[PDB]
């Protein structure tokens, strides 16, 4: 993350002009969570709610996303960390204000930042069905039992494109190819048992 | 074809253990190999099976790779909107290979000078979260 | 047909300098009639245990009966 | 222009002075342009109350055969002389023929603009741009030192899935080469106005 | 609508069904087969066709004069281009086919060959 | 034509009667090739003829159903059936469907249908 | 002449009609221009004006086309370039009436001009841009083919303005060859400026 | 400027003054001959016996010298920046002279190699037109529609593709008046200019 | 200045360039070259093996063969689209600069295949698509679970379209209703007698 | 595994073609519609051979004698 | 055309013949007139003796713009023959041409090998503390001298003094994993066996 | 010919129309213009099956056609260019119909029949290593 300059800090004085405490602390919230797109939308609530400018409106929402992805990245712990990065000549009660705002968050921030890392497709959901087969086109009887194992699967939707972001796949196991990544599987949990690996 | 795929196998098994010389002499006496054969797998894992590892340990398990780098710098003179510039351009290729497909896929990225100095500056980013692990 | 897993730590990330989290990957090779596919999967840690916990359900009732 | 037994039964009926009167018929054709090029489908088109008397499948067959009509003499390009010798056909008097021509020229032009906004076509460009650079380097070659043209077009046209911009590349000899194929094309439009 | 016409169903047949809606409920519906009859039937031979990879649903067709071209100054070739929309997959695909005045004549003389065997059915 | 013998005899035969024509013994040797070779003719013309999907092969298992992931206990009986598909020079689909025993039995009745169509029709000259 | 060598045939069409033209008109058919240029769809408000005027759609689209292309050749210039007077002068050949000159002068260097030269600028891209790029740092410490790897690698996402997304994951060896070769472009970058203001700017 | 050979290069390019400047011409034969054609281990191995050293020793050697080569012709560096970068290494003036002129026999063919490497965008390759007259319809029957039928051909990757467009005469010659403006652009004394200083 | 074979228009400047070096062969192999590169505007292939051998009288580098056989085919395929004569061409290949002896030949060859290149460049001329062949099956449809007794026709068609020489034509499959190919056959009928009112 | 939503038939003869005057062969044809994951219905035709037809009709008959003493 | 195929650094604006009347030919003698000076021309013209046309004294003013053109043609190359070359290979293929795109591919794989053994590759790592931010140019500099890619002189030692040297192309740990393993994850990790004891 | 003459100077005239009128840019094109200049949206031909009334409809058929129940017949398209099309292909097939042997029929559908008779009467890695070795 990028260092704030006194263009963004002037955009922060917007929030003097401002409703409410509310206010700026929902613009916190928002441009947080916001994407670009989602900053065109609130944007709008931005000028809605403030009438201000549309460049104060965007130049602040701007400046609030730089602001509180700057601490959530580097995870400033304690105010005095975070009153450091604002400038000597700020208002000295909306900076203060800002610092409140920034410490009930900054946990939830790393939490919700968390969550939504870059990866492969996410498993969303596992389900099974055990069968025995007992006859087919080929031989009158069987006594052979199978499982089923269906997943349902979650990928980026910017990745997805014209696809549905989850889909679902069916893989059916024999015993066999089950007992297998049973021990592949197992090596895993032996190893954080003892809370590091073998 | 089997003893292929036995031999592949033995030195498999080998690669994930990492397995020391003298251990792997005496497994395989142990599946009764005889003692020739024993000595001819010791010695050929000894130079080869160290960079053999070190190959594996470079494996990716991802759908794509980054494969390829490159670049063209060009100088912007005018278009048909403005006439008498003089601005760098950077054009960057990245050859990705997306081996589900065994298929290389190009991609061509333009960067004028503040936003490939933007683009540095991640990199750099990346670069001190890597130098922080060793 | 095959299996393919990788069990790692995320370290940093570009939204959080340090984040330590723990991940399975696999990847799972399909035969869907003349041709395979390639599944993709990433697990968090609590999702790990949840998987290998109903696998192992699975391997009791598939050696018992009625 | 051919008009098959049931289009020409419908008119021979509206020549009649019984079934239609001269309102009527003024009526019921004024109804047959409104539904042909009124984008309100107007179920009602037909309920005018000088019209109730008139049995109802007979009058919805004659004013479905008296769109039909207007819609084959609008795509043959037909004049008056054509017109006025099918009236006198189906045994029309000097009157309704009078009549038909004049609600026909009224919306002569309105059916022809219509009957030529059907159809399919081609991609068509709209514009270009252009972007001149100098090529300085790459990563494998210094001293490169050569001219590029950038060009995109614009194009307009949704009869088939497309993408509106083609981008390409030229050199010196490839633009050079390019603009005198266009003039090529331009020196042909020239000469074919001398016809 | 569709079951009842498709059956060739006789009228008691079709009352007996009726037994439990209300008397105007069973005169109405009856009245709706009698008067509708002929058309539901064609709609279902419209869906018969349908039992099929791809279906034609539209056509156009333009008649054209090239009069050059970069090869030759004076060409003056008639062209006609026909326009097809074929239904495949629960979607319609625009084609184009363009022809000279000799690929028409192939074209006509195959269809003419069809249309015979059509109309010893038909 | 798909000539009978008479017909392909008379035809050769005119062949034959004529200035160039053919000999009988070629007749005859083209008629022992055509008896072998009109089956397979035939079916290859029926091939080229059809731009349709037609069935390369149906494949069917039974299973016993006995426990998921939530249901503990399950008894009915499922059948999975596969069905292949493909058009003339190209590469086969494969469509998978399972049925229930009732849904079995629909299937069934509506594939006895087509063959009471089927005698109706033939049976219609009587 | 800044409409380079030989006059544009819809400038001079544009120029003899002038002459016959309310300055009123003169002056909304120029916001229309000027907006265009800006990206403003105003083909409905231009038919709507046609009728006041009583223009034929003949002339409209010649008097449009010529206003178009003359400011098009103009904004294209830079202030070292074309300035007021020279403007002014060239304008005068073409026998354009000296108060429609004004207004067309006042839109080539008046208030309006900054935003022009804004969306001016926006056309020089050809190749898309970045528009998002995220990462994250893995270490992997047990794979299928290693009980212990410790391997670390980046993986990466990209977003372009092309609206195309991409998602790959980078070696390290990889990863330094692609850090020296932005270091490297951008040095290039510096010392082609250098060459220019030394050599081109003077 | 000079060439900054790294310390495993200048180890690998050791080789060249331990055997004969012959020898050394058919390092340089070969090569060249991998650049044109593409390289072939097998020969490794038969230097190796012939010369009484390691396989690798050859192949370090003549890939070392390749990339000699390569690098010289990528910076098209003089005759005089060449001397001054080759003199680091301390081999007699037989080879220094050798080394010269198999540099610059070879730079322009593959300098014409490496202009291949660049990243590769779409070009033109072709145009063709055709002058078509719209005269009916399924809908209306007379008519006259002027249109310019064009198929435009492009190169990427060395696959071509094509393009059918469609122009009515007013925007054709709008095309022609932009893109000759295009042309004009080279002979403006801005556009001298950096052709000629920026060289 | 503006010429026939030009199109009505002024020399291009690479045209006039390369026109002077048609003047060093002998005007005994400028014909025999001729021959060649109209042999390929026919289609008949080219023989660069032959063009090679015979251009090794004047010692053409491979920039003066690939220019030489451009010019060749620039004049021979422009005089052709434009119907110029060899009279016409010959005078004005003269005013130029080519000598009237090279002049001559030249055109000599041009009077000999005139009629033939113009019935190949009718046949080059711009096409979108081509219409290769057609195929047709009629079915007839007894019952259905959907009415129990059809008893209609149907048809089937397959177009076989071509988008480019030497490739493998597309085939468009589609079933019709016997309404719907009744209105089709018609359709094209209507077509068919505009067409034969034009040519 | 996807679903059956509904089944249909046609019984027809293709009686002439381009190639082959009398062709003259029956078949049946088959519309199946089915419902994948999340609902999505789709379609899928196919012909049979009358002896094709007989064969399938057969093993459906099998299908059901298993079910029943499974 | 001799003029502008040299390009001698003069702002040559001037209009060729157009076979023009009087009027137009007497400006451009004027034209020609003020630019062969500024070109250097050691011989002088006039602008009556270019209507007048006198052969005889015009001659040596030709052999300096002939002698200077082709010159400049030498080291810029000829534009016209590329052009013919261009118009045959849009339709024409040499034998020699055939060869090189069969062999292409084989060729160029030969290169990128090289680049790949001989690639830079990081030789010093640079201290986090004393920020090199001050300016972009001396972050990309000192960047590049992590690869070894170097007051220029002093510039270089103040900066390589910021620096450690290195050994390793890879970064593999030490197995210092578990320090970030245990240290963030271990109560989870604790958590999750404890609760997939209970469940079973 | 003189029908081609008149047609070629038509065309002539028609290109010198075009061609004296400037481009205009697309955002400022008036409807004239966009139809000239190919910024207009044509629409396809796309054609609905109309019901029409029949005169010598009789009984139950006879009462829902004399009702506001059967719309007036091009009504029942909502769009005019379908309404257009729709109109068109429907005269289209009755001229079909109406331009245009019993026992050769009859013929025809017994040599069918006896087809479909004699047709039916034939009724009448490591991770696979190591389950081949030590899982199989």
């Amino acid at each position: 993350m990028a260092a704030l300059t006194a263009e963004h800090f002037a955009a922060l004085q917007s929030l003097l002009k401002a409703s409410s405490k509310d206010v700026v602390r929902q613009l916190c919230q928002e441009s947080f969570s916001s994407s670009a797109l989602g900053l065109k939308k609130l944007l709008d609530v931005t000028c809605s709610s403030l009438s201000v400018t549309q460049e104060e409106a965007e130049e602040l929402l701007q400046a609030l996303h730089r602001l509180t992805r700057l601490v959530a990245f580097r995870d400033l712990s304690s105010a005095e960390a975070i009153l450091a990065l604002f400038p000597e000549n700020f208002h000295q009660n909306l900076k203060n204000l800002l610092t409140k705002i920034i410490l009930e968050h900054v946990s939830t921030w790393r939490t919700e930042a968390q969550a939504n890392q870059i990866s492969l497709p996410r498993l969303v959901d596992l389900d099974w069905r055990v069968d025995i087969k007992t006859s087919s086109d080929s031989i009158s009887r069987m006594a052979v039992p199978t499982c089923l194992l269906q997943m349902k699967i979650q990928e980026d939707p910017s990745l997805c494109g014209d696809k549905p972001s989850i889909s679902a796949v069916t893989v059916e196991l024999s015993k066999e190819t089950l007992d297998t990544m049973l021990d592949g599987l197992g090596r895993i949990r032996d190893q954080l048992s003892a809370v590091a690996s073998k | 074809h089997l003893v292929l795929e036995t031999i592949s196998f033995i030195l498999e098994q080998a690669v994930y253990h990492n397995v020391k010389p003298a251990a792997l002499q005496q497994q395989l006496e142990n599946i009764h190999l005889r003692q020739d054969k024993a000595e001819a797998f010791v010695n050929t894992w000894s130079s080869m099976g160290q960079e053999t590892v070190e190959k594996f340990r470079q494996r990716i398990l991802a759908p794509c790779k980054l494969e390829t780098v490159g670049w063209q710098l060009n100088l912007q003179m005018a278009h048909s909107a403005q006439a008498k510039l003089k601005s760098p351009q950077a054009v960057l290729q990245l050859g990705v290979n997306n081996e589900d497909s065994k298929s290389l896929e190009k991609v061509l990225v333009e960067f004028s000078h503040k936003e490939l100095f933007d683009f540095y500056n991640k990199l750099e980013t990346i670069q001190a979260q890597l130098d922080s692990l060793t | 047909i095959d299996m393919e897993w990788k069990f790692g730590v995320t370290s940093g990330s570009s939204e959080l300098e340090k984040v330590g989290s723990i991940f399975l990957q696999l990847k799972l090779v399909v035969k869907k009639g003349n041709q395979t596919e390639n599944v993709y999967i990433e697990l968090t840690l609590p999702q790990f245990y949840s998987f290998l916990h109903e696998m192992e359900r699975v391997r009791t009732s598939m050696e018992c009966f009625c | 222009m051919e008009l098959s037994e049931s289009v020409q039964k419908g008119f021979q009926m509206l020549a009649d002075p019984r079934s239609f009167d001269s309102n009527a018929f003024t009526l019921l054709l004024r109804a047959a342009f409104q539904s042909l090029l009124d984008a309100q489908a107007d179920e009602a088109v037909l309920d005018h109350p000088d019209l109730k008397h008139i049995d109802p499948v007979v009058l919805k067959h004659c004013h479905a055969a008296a769109a039909t009509y207007i819609l084959e003499a609008g795509k043959h390009r037909a004049d008056k002389s054509t017109l006025s010798t099918y009236l006198e056909d189906c045994k029309f008097d000097r009157e309704r023929i009078e009549l038909f021509c004049t609600e026909y020229q009224n919306n002569k032009n309105s059916l022809e603009i219509l009957l030529g906004s059907i159809g399919r076509s081609l991609p068509h460009i709209t514009d270009v741009s252009w972007r001149l650079e100098y090529q300085i380097k790459t990563n494998q070659l210094h001293r490169m030192y050569r001219p590029a043209y950038l060009v995109t077009l614009s194009v307009q046209n949704t009869d088939s899935p497309s993408y509106p911009e083609i981008s390409f590349s030229c050199s010196m000899e490839q633009l050079q080469d390019l603009v005198g194929k266009l003039k090529d094309a331009s020196k042909s439009l020239e000469r074919a106005t001398q016809l | 609508f569709k079951a009842i016409v498709g059956k060739n169903l006789p009228d008691e047949e079709i009352f007996q069904q009726l037994n439990q809606l209300n008397s105007l409920h069973q005169e109405t519906i009856m009245k709706c087969v009698k008067s509708r009859k002929d058309e539901i039937k064609q709609a279902l031979s419209r869906e018969i066709v349908a039992i099929s990879s791809a279906q034609l649903q539209d056509f156009d067709w333009q008649v054209k004069l090239a009069l050059s071209s970069d090869k030759i100054a004076a060409l003056r070739m008639p062209l006609l281009s026909l326009h097809l929309d074929v239904k495949e997959n629960g979607e319609v695909k625009p084609y184009s086919i363009e022809m000279s005045r000799e690929e028409l004549q192939n074209l006509i003389q195959s269809l003419e060959a069809a249309n015979k065997v059509v109309l010893q059915l038909k | 034509a798909d000539m009978d013998f008479n017909q392909l005899e008379a035809f050769l035969t005119a062949q034959t009667k004529k200035q160039g024509g053919i000999t009988s013994d070629q007749a005859a040797v083209i008629s022992k090739f055509w008896k072998s070779h009109k089956t397979k003719i035939r079916e290859s013309l029926m091939n080229q003829s059809r731009w349709n999907s037609g069935l390369r092969g149906l494949s069917w298992r039974v299973d016993g159903k006995s426990q998921s992931r939530h249901s503990a206990q399950i008894h009915t009986p499922v059948a999975i059936i596969e069905l292949e598909l493909g058009k003339y020079g190209q590469e086969s689909e494969f469509l998978c469907l399972e049925f229930d025993e009732v849904k079995v039995n629909q299937i069934l009745k509506t594939l006895s249908e087509v063959e009471e169509s089927i005698s109706t029709l033939i049976s219609q000259p009587n | 002449s800044f409409l380079g060598a030989q006059l544009p045939p819809e400038v001079a069409a544009m120029a003899r009609l002038l002459g016959d033209l309310d300055r009123s008109t003169f002056r909304k058919l120029l916001k229309f221009v000027v907006s265009s240029l800006q990206g403003e769809d105003c083909r409905e408000a231009v038919q709507r004006l046609g009728v006041s005027a009583n223009l034929p759609e003949e002339q409209l689209g010649a008097l449009l086309a010529g206003m178009h292309t003359l400011l098009q050749q103009a904004l294209r210039l830079p202030p070292t370039s074309l300035k007021p007077d020279t403007f002014r002068d060239q304008l005068q050949e073409l026998c354009i009436p000296q108060d429609l000159v004004g207004d067309l002068a006042s839109v080539v260097f008046g208030s309006q001009r900054p935003l022009l030269d804004s969306v001016a600028q926006q056309q020089g891209a050809w190749l898309p841009h970045v528009a998002d790029f995220r990462w994250r740092v893995d270490v992997a410490i047990s794979t299928s083919a290693l009980a212990r790897s410790l391997q670390p690698s980046v993986l990466m996402q990209l977003k372009l303005s092309d609206g195309s997304a991409y998602r790959f994951e980078v070696p390290t060896a990889k990863f330094q060859e692609l850090r020296y070769s932005v270091a490297l472009v951008l040095k290039e970058m510096a010392d082609l400026e250098k060459r220019c203001e030394r050599r081109l700017q003077d | 400027m000079l060439l900054e050979l790294s310390e495993e290069h200048k180890e690998h390019l050791a080789f060249l003054p331990q055997v004969d400047s012959a020898v050394v011409a058919e390092f340089g034969r070969i090569a060249v001959e991998f650049l044109r054609r593409g390289a072939n281990p097998k020969i490794y191995e038969g230097a190796a016996r012939k010369l009484n050293v390691s396989s690798d020793t050859v192949q370090h050697g003549v890939e070392g010298l390749t990339y000699l080569l390569t690098e010289s012709s990528k910076l098209m560096i003089s005759e005089l920046d060449f001397q001054d970068s080759v003199f680091v290494l301390g081999f007699s003036e037989e080879l220094n002279k050798l080394l010269l002129q198999l540099y610059l026999d070879n730079r322009k063919e593959i300098r014409t190699i490496l202009s291949e490497l660049a990243p590769s965008l779409p070009s033109y390759h072709n145009l063709e037109w055709r002058l078509d007259v719209q005269l009916a319809s399924r809908s209306l029957r007379q008519q006259i529609k002027p249109a310019v039928t064009i198929k435009l051909h492009l190169n990427q990757n060395g696959d071509h593709n094509t393009k059918v467009l469609q122009t009515d005469p007013a925007t054709l010659l709008h095309l022609v008046q932009q893109l000759e403006q295009a042309l004009e652009e080279m002979k403006t004394n801005h556009c001298r200019r950096v052709v000629r200083n920026i060289k | 200045m503006r010429f026939r074979f030009c199109g009505d228009l002024d020399c291009p400047d690479w045209v006039l360039a390369e026109i002077s070096t048609l003047a060093k062969m002998s005007s005994v192999k400028l014909r025999l070259l001729c021959s060649q590169v109209l042999k390929e505007l026919l289609g008949q292939g080219i023989d660069y093996e032959k063009i090679l051998k015979l251009t090794a009288d004047a010692k053409f580098e491979s920039g003066d063969v690939k220019a030489t056989v451009a010019v060749l085919s620039f004049i021979l395929s422009s005089a052709a689209k434009h119907s110029v004569d060899g009279e016409s061409l010959s005078s004005e290949l003269q005013q130029l600069g080519l000598p009237k002896e090279h002049a001559a030949s030249l055109c000599r060859c041009y009077e000999e295949k005139q009629s033939p290149l113009q019935k190949h460049l009718r046949v080059c001329s711009l096409r979108m698509n081509r219409l290769a062949g057609v195929g047709w099956r009629v079915d007839y449809t007894l019952s259905s679970s959907l009415l129990q007794s059809v008893e209609e026709p149907m048809v089937h068609l397959r177009l076989e379209v071509a988008a480019a020489p030497g490739t493998p034509a597309q085939p468009v499959a589609m079933s019709l209703s016997a309404d719907k190919f009744q209105v089709l056959l018609a359709e094209l009928k209507q077509a068919q007698t505009l067409m034969s009112s034009l040519g | 595994t996807n679903q059956l939503v509904d089944f249909q038939w046609k019984l027809g003869m293709a009686v002439s073609s381009d190639t082959c005057r009398s062709l003259k062969y029956p078949y049946v044809a088959v519309m199946l519609k089915v419902a994948d994951h999340s609902g999505q219905v789709k379609t899928k035709c196919f012909e049979m051979t009358i002896p094709q037809f007989q064969n399938f009709y057969r093993q459906f008959k099998e299908i059901a004698a298993v079910i029943e003493t499974v | 055309w001799c003029i502008t195929t040299c390009n001698f650094d003069v702002d040559v604006d001037l209009l060729f013949q157009e076979n023009s009347t009087i009027g137009q030919k007497i400006a451009l003698s004027e034209k020609i007139v003020s630019v062969l000076p500024r070109m250097k021309c050691p011989h002088q013209l006039e602008p009556h003796q270019i209507q007048g046309m006198d052969f005889i004294h015009i001659f040596p003013v030709v052999q300096w713009l002939v002698k200077r053109a082709i010159e400049t043609k030498e080291e810029m190359g000829d534009y016209i023959r590329s052009y013919s070359v261009s118009q045959f290979q849009k339709t024409y293929s040499l034998p020699e041409d055939d060869d090189f795109i069969k062999r292409k591919e084989k060729a160029i794989k030969t290169v990128v090998d090289l680049s790949e053994v001989y690639k830079p590759r990081r030789k010093y790592k640079r201290h986090q503390g004393a920020e090199e931010l001050l300016d972009e140019e001396s972050r990309i500099h000192a960047t590049l001298l992590e690869y070894g890619r170097r007051a220029e002189e002093q510039r270089i030692q103040s900066l390589m003094t910021k620096m450690t040297a290195m050994a390793n192309e890879e970064s593999r740990l030490t197995a210092s994993s578990v320090g970030q393993i245990v240290g963030l994850c271990s109560a989870e990790i604790k958590q999750i066996v404890s609760e997939y004891a209970e469940k079973q | 010919a003189g029908d081609s003459a008149i047609l070629l100077r038509a065309i002539g005239s028609q290109i010198r129309d075009q061609l004296a009128l400037p481009w205009v840019p697309p955002h400022l094109r008036t409807p004239k213009l966009q139809h000239l200049q190919g910024s207009a949206l044509q629409k396809p031909f796309h054609a609905s099956r109309l019901v029409v009334p029949e005169l010598s409809s009789r009984g139950e058929p006879r009462e829902f056609q004399a009702s506001p129940l059967l719309l007036p017949v091009p009504t029942q398209v909502p769009q005019p260019v379908g309404r257009v099309a729709s109109l068109l292909e429907h005269h289209a097939l009755q001229l079909c119909q109406q331009t245009g042997t019993r026992a050769q029929r009859q013929r025809l559908q017994k040599q069918l029949t006896e087809h479909l008779r004699q047709s039916w009467g034939l009724l009448g890695s490591r991770f696979t290593h190591s389950e081949k070795f030590t899982f199989h």
